[PDB]
């Protein structure tokens, strides 16, 4: 049965979402008498049914109809209510788990970006320090030659001591970069695992909400009506 | 890239008092120098060159003055430090090292590029790297806007310079609402004009009784009386940097309008024109180097074939192989949020092997593709484990423009880096999302192949497009034109609107509905729509704004909207809707468009606009979806804003110090007590680098507010979990005692303030509608500004306390007794009236918007009785997903405590004449917003791509359609509001007559 009563345009959109051409359902007008919604070219077409159909004189293709699958399979209100409580409990727990997973996903994605920027800064720093070695080498050669021929042993040792200081600093910066690259490699793997966990929880969270909402709708239907 | 943190070194928030700095001399020597953390580069350089004499090859060193330092910053940039007055702790160094070099290249250009890079949070040199010709074309072409604005600023100097820096803060119309004009004594205002008499700067008081519509010059003329003089002076608001430089009626100036309204005395200050004119620096713009560099066919309508796209492979996906069955590529061809044909999927393939090599054929003829056509795609997962039931979920999405910025149809091979799926988005495709590849290349990369037609295919020229090539209905068109932007439009109405398209011109405001009636997948209908748009009469700016949202992607349609804004949008309204106008830039297909040119021009011709334009763009620089676009835009703004760049850099650096200080408290010092944290706070704040940066700058909440010296004894870390900083500065204005002496701001690092910013803006717009209709419902839309990723500023409302604070100082009468004690005798009635009026405004606004539930800690009351809400946090149907109930909540339920105040302590509160009057205020406020429903729906629609989780689709906006009962009659809508109030308060809400709604 394609007739769906007092359901909103947004409820129809959810029911016609990603459906094939020809999918339809007739509902009460959003306040005006009945609205026919037809799926055509990836869009939901609204066709009014005037009463006094939609032609010039009211002489009172639609292939697949959205019918009113029973997700709820219980006899009484007590069993339905007990099941709604179970599904709502699982839903709130899974929603809280997903929120926690999303915060860790964001934190990991942000820290990955910080580490990537720091690696580029390490690369630029190492270059500068290597350029410094090269500068020391270009100048040192002519002066080392002179002090050796002159006989100043302590002076060549001073030039050598400073060059050793420069090389040990370069080695320390290189090792700091290597350690950062390792932490990034391990965090990039942690990210993929968090993305995987979230890709598994998302479909299950959506199905759980839909079932909860269905049991809520059943309880509303069976309970005392009018407002 | 942007700085990882706001720390003084990588992995170190603060440098210790003394630090070893590795200094790299130009002779190849390395000197380790122990430096004080706050030491300037001139000091460090002098200390280094003295020490360098004790090292070999010192003879190769030129004079100390011949060199500057260079180092790697936390942005991975090699920065040359030309400004040697800067402190070591403020250099944003990656590591404690400095390299000694001789200054080379264009010094002036390098200095300005550094200043721009600092303001924007990214080095400008990163833009020169970018290979995309659209990017390089934007950087060059936008400079015409920069040039146009700067010339227009120096055109009538110094008045035009004064009008730029200090624009008139005026209302959109000089017309006075009834209740406001009646507050005047026969259309006359009593104003106090102050004069700073030199040489001892004494304050002289002059009380003037003049007409409200008296232009500033006329106000001066009267001050003289109580010839030569009238023209040599200017008026300024006492206590702030707001000036009356334009010939507007005095009452049209917001400060004066607000003074009449509040029954307050306007305190103005008269000063000489030259005293301000001299202080204005002559702004100079210079053409950048990139504007002087050597850079680096068939029609669509003749291509006789249907649309087809090949999906090759994806590098990878992050899925648990045991949880998902298959993966596939979902695609769609969109014009805005509307598909132009049915979505097409590839075949399902294993999770471990993302390879399709499939041509997807689309139900669209290539010549029928509109100009704004886009390919929207995603990699989806499918889980089919229960019955025949399947769960489809997106893994990563990406969108591309089918035509580039030069009107070229996409061809050949293309690699697209996909984006993570936004939190809460369950739709398989993301058509509202930005276009282009993810700059992060460590993401799934989808390989695509577009068709080749033995040449370059170009969208037809406008001349080609203008090919021509061919009583009760009047009431129906008037009815359709008055409906809300999200109201249902039937196919019969679409056909009806398209049939009467030439007559639609008589009712110009029908254009948005007519554009949705067009078949965008037909070149015959679009060409006809284009001819109508060209000659379409201009619509109101508030109506034109709708044509800038994600539903109207057509460049001609968007072009029409911009022209209406250029001609009719006032600076007042542009400042009011700036948040929305910055956001709709994200929907633009290209970097260069008419909207970006219009906004940049306005930002560069009015500093009030420029200030918020800069901060709204800056606040999103962390977001990679808009980072490049906003960075390029901010660069062009900073290059031409003149002297304001220096004021903005002072705000940026003060904010960075606050981010760093709060990061320390929230990270390293998290487990320490409030007492220990407070000791660290006072000590750190007293350092010269902190005192220099946090004193003497402009408030980012209001640039007319000067932040002088800090009142450290009033600064504190608040008890909340995110460690908010309560800050207090002196107002250094010479007449601060007449406005406020203390400027108090809460700095919060940790919460997303974007939703609160939007709610506070909506509240301000509602209050303005109410005032302009004779409804004095006083709201308190306090200042709130997001300055970055979950970081922002909140304006403190002084002399206000939460309900809980009042109660803890109880029974249902405590609140009323408290107000009685604060407002004794003859001022009591005014307090009750203000509480009642403010209650009514908050009751209606919160019900319409569906904000987070009110309680004693998020409701505040001022000493004078003004009630207001704080911490909005949530809005719209935020409880729908969580509990699945279909209801419109009443977040602000007026409990007995509120009813006792309104009724002045009466036994039966709801039976009073006070409550009847309160109800009437609510009813009138509600209907006034309902009448302006289009504006609010449009404001929310312009925010859909903002990334706020509670505003993701047009279906989220549907909530306001329900609270405003837009599908019902005005009478039914009022009955609905009353029923909602009666259900929430358990009766008490009445009206006059049920059948016709006549008293
Ligand atoms: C507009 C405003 N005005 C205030 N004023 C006072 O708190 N006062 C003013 C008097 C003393 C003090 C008090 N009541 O104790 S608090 C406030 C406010 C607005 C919005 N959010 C907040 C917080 C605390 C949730 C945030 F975001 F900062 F963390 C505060």
């Amino acid at each position: 049965e394609w007739y769906w009563g007092d359901i909103s345009r947004e409820e129809v959109n959810e029911k016609l979402r990603d459906t094939a051409d020809g999918t339809f359902l007739v509902r009460d007008a959003s306040t005006k008498d009945y609205t026919l919604t037809l799926r055509k070219g990836g869009n939901n077409k609204l066709i009014k049914i005037f009463h006094r159909g939609f032609s010039d004189p009211l002489t009172f293709k639609l292939l697949y109809p959205v019918s009113k699958d029973q997700v709820v399979k219980e006899d009484n209100i007590e069993a339905v209510g007990k099941k709604l409580h179970e599904y709502n409990t699982q839903f709130q727990e899974k929603s809280r788990e997903y929120d926690r997973l999303y915060e860790e996903y964001t934190r990991t994605s942000q820290e990955i970006q910080m580490k990537r920027t720091a690696i580029e800064a390490f690369n630029e720093t190492i270059k500068i320090f290597e350029e410094q070695c090269q500068t020391q080498e270009r100048y040192s050669k002519e002066y080392i030659e002179k002090f050796k021929r002159e006989g100043n042993e302590k002076e060549i040792q001073r030039i050598m001591h400073n060059y050793d200081k420069l090389k040990s600093r370069i080695s320390e910066i290189i090792d700091s970069r290597r350690r950062l690259e390792e932490d990034l490699k391990k965090q990039a793997a942690e990210y993929r695992e968090i993305d995987k966990r979230m890709n598994s929880i998302k479909p299950d969270l959506i199905q759980l909400r839909k079932t909860r909402d269905q049991y809520l709708m059943w309880l509303t239907q069976k309970g005392v009506r009018q407002k | 890239p942007p700085r990882p943190s706001s720390g003084e070194l990588w992995g170190i928030h603060l440098m210790p008092p003394r630090i070893l700095v590795e200094c790299l001399l130009p002779n190849g020597m390395i000197v380790t120098l122990e430096c004080l953390r706050e030491a300037t580069l001139i000091t460090i350089k002098h200390e280094l060159f003295k020490e360098a004499r004790k090292y070999p090859l010192h003879q190769l060193l030129q004079d100390e003055s011949s060199y500057i330092f260079v180092s790697v910053t936390q942005e991975a940039e090699r920065e040359e430090f030309f400004d040697e007055t800067r402190r070591l702790c403020d250099l944003r160094l990656f590591q404690p090292f400095l390299k000694v070099i001789e200054p080379v290249g264009n010094r002036e250009e390098k200095i300005l590029n550094r200043e721009i890079g600092f303001a924007i949070g990214m080095p400008v040199c990163e833009f020169d790297m970018v290979k995309d010709p659209e990017v390089q074309d934007f950087r060059r072409n936008i400079l015409n806007v920069c040039k146009e604005a700067v010339d227009l600023r120096d055109l009538n100097s110094p008045h035009s310079r004064a009008m730029y820096v200090y624009p008139p803060n005026v209302e959109s119309s000089p017309e006075l609402p009834k209740h406001i004009y009646n507050k005047l004594d026969k259309g006359q205002i009593i104003v106090v004009i102050w004069v700073i008499v030199s040489p001892n700067n004494d304050k002289q008081k002059y009380t003037l009784k003049i007409n409200h519509d008296c232009v500033p010059e006329q106000v001066i003329a009267e001050a003289i009386r109580k010839l030569e003089y009238q023209g040599k002076y200017i008026l300024k608001v006492c206590g702030c940097d707001e000036y009356f430089l334009e010939k507007y009626p005095l009452s049209q100036y917001k400060y004066i309008r607000s003074c009449i309204m509040l029954g307050r005395m306007p305190n103005l200050m008269l000063m000489a024109k030259e005293s301000l004119y001299s202080q204005l620096p002559m702004d100079c713009f210079t053409m950048p180097s990139y504007s002087r560099r050597i850079s680096t066919t068939k029609s669509l309508w003749v291509i006789n074939s249907a649309l087809r796209i090949k999906i090759l492979c994806a590098t990878y996906v992050n899925v648990n192989i045991r949880d998902i069955d298959k993966i596939y590529v979902r695609t769609g061809i969109y014009h805005g949020g509307e598909p132009l044909c049915d979505n097409v999927n590839t075949q399902r393939v294993p999770c471990s092997n993302p390879r399709w090599n499939e041509w997807l054929n689309y139900d669209i003829y290539i010549p029928d593709l509109p100009r704004a056509a886009r390919l929207c795609l995603s990699i989806c997962s499918v889980k089919g484990r229960k019955g025949a039931k399947e769960e489809h979920c997106p893994l990563a999405w990406g969108n591309i423009n089918l035509f580039d910025y030069t009107d070229t149809l996409v061809s050949g091979k293309m690699a697209l880096n996909l984006w993570p799926v936004p939190h809460g988005l369950e739709d398989l495709l993301n058509p509202i999302g930005v276009t282009g590849s993810n700059p992060n290349k460590e993401t799934p990369c989808l390989e695509l192949e577009f068709d080749w037609f033995s040449s370059v295919v170009k969208f037809p020229d406008m001349s080609v497009i203008e090919e021509h090539a061919n009583e009760n209905d009047k009431e129906q068109l008037k009815a359709i034109s008055t409906r809300d932007p999200l109201s249902e439009i039937t196919e019969q109405e679409k056909d009806f609107l398209w049939s009467h398209r030439h007559y639609c011109v008589t009712i110009p405001e029908i254009l948005p509905k007519l554009l949705l009636s067009v078949k965008w997948n037909s070149r015959d209908e679009v060409a006809q729509m284009y001819c109508l748009v060209k000659d379409w009469p201009p619509i109101k700016p508030e109506q034109a704004m709708e044509l800038l949202d994600c539903n109207y992607p057509d460049p001609m349609v968007r072009g029409f909207a911009v022209r209406c804004l250029e001609k009719y949008l006032t600076d007042d309204k542009l400042s009011q809707y700036l948040i929305q106008l910055v956001q709709v830039l994200k929907y633009e297909q290209y970097l260069d468009n008419l909207l970006v040119r219009f906004l940049l021009k306005k930002a560069l011709t009015n500093q009030r606009i420029g200030h918020f334009f800069f901060w709204h763009l800056k606040s999103e620089m962390h977001n990679k979806t808009v980072s490049q676009r906003f960075g390029l835009l901010l660069e062009s703004y900073c290059r031409a804003c003149g002297m304001y760049l220096k004021h903005l850099n002072r705000q940026v650096e003060a904010m960075e110090k606050l981010i760093n200080l709060t990061d320390i408290l929230k990270q390293e010092k998290k487990d320490e007590t409030q007492k220990v944290q407070m000791k660290f706070l006072v000590e750190q704040m007293r350092r010269p680098d902190f005192m220099d940066a946090l004193q003497g700058f402009l408030s980012p909440l209001n640039p007319a507010h000067q932040l002088g010296n800090l009142r450290l004894e009033e600064c504190r870390i608040m008890s909340s979990a995110k460690r908010p900083l309560w800050l207090n500065w002196e107002n250094p204005d010479i007449m601060s005692e007449l406005l406020f002496q203390n400027n108090e701001i809460i700095f919060k690092n940790g919460d997303d303030l974007r939703q609160d910013m939007l709610t506070l803006q909506i509240i301000r717009i509602m209050e303005n509608i109410w005032q302009n209709q004779g409804l004095d419902l006083r709201m308190l839309p306090y200042g709130c500004l997001s300055i970055g990723d979950c970081v922002g500023l909140i304006e403190v409302v002084r002399n206000s306390h939460t309900i809980m604070q009042i109660q803890c100082k109880f029974n249902s009468h405590t609140l009323h007794q408290w107000l009685k004690d604060k407002n004794k005798g003859e001022i009591y009635d005014a307090a009750i009236d203000l509480f009642t009026r403010s209650c009514a405004g908050y009751c209606v606004a919160t019900f319409i918007l569906g904000i987070g539930d009110r309680h004693n800690s998020n409701i505040m009351v001022k000493d004078d009785g003004q009630l207001f809400h704080i911490d909005f946090g949530h809005f719209l149907d935020h409880k729908k997903k969580k509990f699945g109930y279909k209801r419109e909540r009443v977040p602000f339920v007026l409990t007995q405590d509120f009813l006792i105040v309104i009724s002045k302590g009466a036994q039966e509160c709801t039976k009073t004449r006070e409550f009847e009057r309160f109800q009437e205020m609510c009813y009138k406020a509600y209907l006034a917003i309902r009448q302006h429903a289009n504006l609010f729906i449009n404001l929310f629609s312009m925010m859909l791509g903002s990334g706020m989780p509670e505003l993701q689709s047009f279906d989220d906006i549907a909530y306001i359609r329900k609270t405003l009962a837009l599908d019902k009659t005005e009478q039914e809508a009022l009955e609905y509001f009353m029923k909602q109030m009666n259900d929430a308060h358990h009766g008490g809400w009445t009206t006059k007559m049920d059948w016709i709604f006549h008293t």
